């Protein structure tokens, strides 16, 4: 079976600048002159759209600042200038001899300037607490970088192992993240307690944001 | 062209299953690709409709069996002794003749092998209060997948549908959020239409200011 490597796993890369994918093969994909060494990328939710197919041929409906390089075991995939919507992974193939196998893929993301989070809290519905659980839930919308702390502060105690975080893929317009984390209590454990709040550290705010409310009121 | 591939599946550990692929005049290679979450590509083999020619990955000669109907073009494979392992989204591609790549790509079918029972989700607003911000809380499916819409697909921009999570009752749960305008509140209605159909459940719930 012929393995693919892919290098670098991740990368970032500044809007209008290059990004430069390498996939090694441990065997020569080359036949008879041709090369059979295929690039896709992948979008969330989506499956994955040929790029580049024998290696430096250029796919249909795909933009030209996708290019492709390299025969025999070195192969190079470039994007100049990136845009915001090639945020994705890409995945190199080699089809020269069954089986048929991929690369462990490359997860490209834009860089952009740095955007502060708007952050909202919810208290629970009262139709979910007369079933005997309270989500508390806390948003945190259209940040950049990724890297954000959301601490639960309960009567301005910090809380550990009774939430969950979700964030969003990169966003392919405005290569913002969008975060959600959610406290979960029993309907008790939650009216032992009065004030709620999130407290939101990000590079992109001076000081810590805060989002409470009085359970009731 | 399209692949149209069957929905979700959930099947208990041992059992087994089948996936289809229906395309809709040539000679044409229908190959299938596995994809755990979050995970790589493995390729796990092709099928000639016209021939009934198989070619499988090694790794998969015991798990998967390839199998096409050429009177309406469909491609099928069987996976059998179903473990965690198994659990993944199953794409089917095709290969045109003198092509060495995939042209077209099915949607995907997801997997989940689980001894769980199917369950549907409850739904709960996450009320507002020049920006404001509401949405739902989908709370208590199994097994993936929910989708989720916003004023029957009128309502697109702004909306986020967080990846779900598994909780510590081992269902599944996500949130549904929109920033609107906030001198909208009054005015206009937010509806979110949830549709999970492994319980054949679909829920229309109003995100609205609480009283």
């Amino acid at each position: 079976d012929i393995v693919l490597t892919q290098s670098p796993a991740s990368l970032a890369v500044s809007l209008g600048q290059r990004a430069t994918i390498s996939c090694k093969a441990s065997q020569s994909v080359d036949y008879d002159g041709d090369t059979y060494m295929n690039w896709y990328h992948q979008k969330p939710g989506q499956p994955p759209k040929l790029l580049i197919y024998a290696a430096s041929n250029l796919d249909s409906g795909i933009p030209a600042r996708f290019s492709g390089s390299g025969s025999g075991t070195d192969f190079t995939l470039n994007i100049h200038p990136v845009e915001e919507e090639d945020a994705a992974t890409y995945y190199c193939q080699q089809t020269n001899e069954d089986p048929w196998t991929f690369g462990g893929g490359t997860k490209l993301e834009i860089k952009r300037t740095v955007a502060a989070p708007s952050v909202f809290i919810f208290p629970p519905s009262d139709e979910q607490l007369k079933s005997g659980t309270a989500s508390v839930v806390c948003l945190l919308n259209n940040f950049y970088p990724r890297e954000a702390k959301v601490q639960w502060k309960v009567d301005n105690a910090l809380q550990s192992g009774n939430s969950q975080e979700s964030v969003t893929e990169q966003d392919s317009k405005d290569s913002t993240y969008s975060l959600s984390s959610t406290l979960t209590l029993s309907k008790a454990d939650y009216e032992k307690h009065k004030v709620y709040a999130c407290e939101v550290t990000h590079q992109g705010l001076s000081s810590p944001v805060t989002k409470s409310f009085n359970r009731g009121e | 062209v399209q692949l149209q591939q069957s929905g979700a599946e959930l099947a208990k550990p041992g059992a087994s299953v089948m996936l289809s692929c229906k395309a809709s005049f040539n000679g044409y290679w229908m190959h299938w690709v596995k994809q755990r979450p979050g995970q790589d590509l493995e390729w796990i083999g092709y099928i000639n409709p016209t021939t009934g020619h198989t070619e499988y990955n090694q790794k998969f000669k015991d798990k998967a069996t390839l199998t096409a109907d050429e009177s309406s073009n469909t491609a099928y494979i069987e996976l059998s002794s179903l473990t965690s392992d198994d659990s993944a989204v199953y794409y089917c591609a095709r290969q045109e003749y003198r092509h060495s790549w995939f042209a077209y790509w099915g949607q995907g079918t997801l997997v989940t092998v689980s001894a769980a029972s199917t369950k549907g989700p409850s739904v709960f607003p996450l009320a507002p209060s020049g920006t404001a911000a509401l949405g739902c809380l989908v709370k208590d499916y199994f097994p993936e997948p929910v989708t989720v819409s916003w004023n029957s697909g009128a309502l697109t921009s702004g909306v986020h549908t967080f990846p779900a999570v598994l909780q510590s009752s081992g269902l599944y749960s996500l949130s549904s959020v929109v920033t609107v305008p906030s001198s909208s509140l009054g005015t206009q209605t937010y509806i979110c239409n949830v549709n999970h159909k492994p319980s054949n459940t679909k829920v229309d719930k109003k995100a609205e200011p609480k009283s």
